[PDB]
This record gives C-alpha cells, structure tokens and sequence, in this order.
C-alpha cells in the first residue's frame, strides 16, 4: 500500500507571455515503493490536467502535448523531489498547479490516469498577454 | 536457546547461547541487535530503537524505517531507488540482481541504476 504524503510546493509567479517560471515539489525522504511524483494543473471553473510526471529513481517522463517542448520536469539528485522549468509561457498556462504523486505503473512507467496517491495545496501561475 | 528472545523487556537474537550482532528477523521483523554502548547504553545484542536511516554494517547497507524495523522490497529514498533482499534486508548492490524476472544494476552503495539490464 502507498501511504500519503505531505507535498510542500514552492515557486510560481505571475510572468509576461513568453517568460519562465520554475515550481518545486517536495516529498518526504523515504516512500516505499516506486513513485512518480509531479503536476496537474486546474483553472478555478475548468476541468483537472496532467502536466507532468517523472518517476524518482529511474526517469520515465509524461508530459501533456500542450506543455510538450516548453515545460521539463526533473527531480532533485538528492531529494524525493522534483521541479517543473516553465518556458515559453502561454496565456493559456494560468492555472493553479498542483504537485501529485502516485504509485509507478509495474513497467517503471508514469500514467496521468488511474489514480493520484497524494496532492500539494497548489501554487497560482498567471501568464499575462 | 536459540532465536529470538524477550528478556527483561529487551530483545535478543540468540545463537551458541549468545546474543549475535546484526540486523536478524525476529517476530518483529528485521531488527538491530546492536554492540554495547551504540545507543542509550544498551548491553551486547539488545535490539536498540534506530530508525528513518540507514546501516552501513560489515559491507552491507540496510535503510530502517520509523518503527526500527528494517525495510525490506523496492524502496524510494533521497531521490534513489532501493531493493532490500527480503530475506535478508540487505540492500541489492555492486552488480547485476534478478528481481520478479528483470535485471537491474545496482550500484555499490545499493542505488538502483536507471533502466533495465535485462
């Protein structure tokens, strides 16, 4: 069983069209299990979206096509944790993103469905035309 | 006389009448049946409170979790994966492990290299 876990997130900002933003996700030190740790993101009003996972230890990405090529998640070499580096920010990236993490699928792979173990409280990014 | 034992509300883990040294699964689970004098003046073999850290002992490395007991299976720690040998607790290391029928490499201080080896 994976049991829940604190996230504290960190980051975000309010940015021009075309700026970058960073968010940091921390977990704890030790989970059990495989785990892929990183974003949804939901405007107030909209549906929930998977952003971005990666599973700590090993490396697997997902990203969402619509931050595909702008957004890169890694994690820290040091820390159950990961950041999200927001490039070439849309108008369209305004949304409160929330950290996630869930059990790694048994092919050491991260899916958006199926199930989030565990949130952050989230962190606004605003982009501005 | 052999095995684990509660003596006045201290555990052991017995052989040759004697309590051993070293990480052994009693009903418990794995515990640390430390040297005298690791922690809290605790006599030769007692099981002693150690937790959310890990072992390094005699070239092995074991990680114990927040109940003293050590932690055994795939394990997510600082950012690395494990693999704590089940019947052991001690950590996969220096080379290639078959687990559930999939090759790993493990580093020699037990941190699972990315991908499969086979």
């Amino acid at each position: 069983h994976m049991a829940q876990v604190t996230l504290k997130e960190s980051g975000g900002g309010s940015v021009q069209a075309g700026g970058s933003l960073r968010l940091s996700c921390a977990g704890p030190r030790h989970i059990p299990g495989s785990v892929c740790m990183g974003w949804y993101r939901q405007v107030p009003g909209k549906e929930r979206e998977g952003v971005a996972l990666i599973l700590i230890g090993d490396g697997h990405t997902n990203y969402a096509d619509s931050v595909k090529g702008r957004f890169t998640i890694s994690q820290d070499s040091a820390a159950n944790t990961v950041y999200l580096q927001m490039n070439s920010l849309k108008p369209e990236d305004t949304a409160v993103y929330y950290c996630a993490a869930a059990r790694g699928l048994s092919d050491w792979t991260c899916s958006f469905e199926s199930g989030v173990n565990s949130w952050g409280q989230g962190t606004q990014v605003t982009v501005s035309s | 006389a052999n095995g684990y034992k509660t003596i006045d509300n201290k555990n052991f883990y017995f052989r040759n009448g004697l309590p051993q040294i070293g990480v052994f699964k009693g009903s418990n689970g794995f515990e640390y049946f430390a040297p005298a004098n690791t922690d809290a003046n605790n006599i030769e073999g007692q099981a002693i409170r150690y937790q959310n850290r890990f072992l390094h002992l005699l070239g092995k490395i074991y990680y114990f979790g927040n109940n003293s007991k050590a932690v055994t299976g795939w394990q997510t720690i600082n950012g690395k994966v494990y693999y704590f040998m089940p019947d052991t607790a001690m950590a996969a290391a220096g080379g290639l492990f078959e687990i559930d029928g999939v090759i790993y490499f493990f580093g020699v201080d037990g941190v699972k290299a990315p991908g499969i080896y086979g």
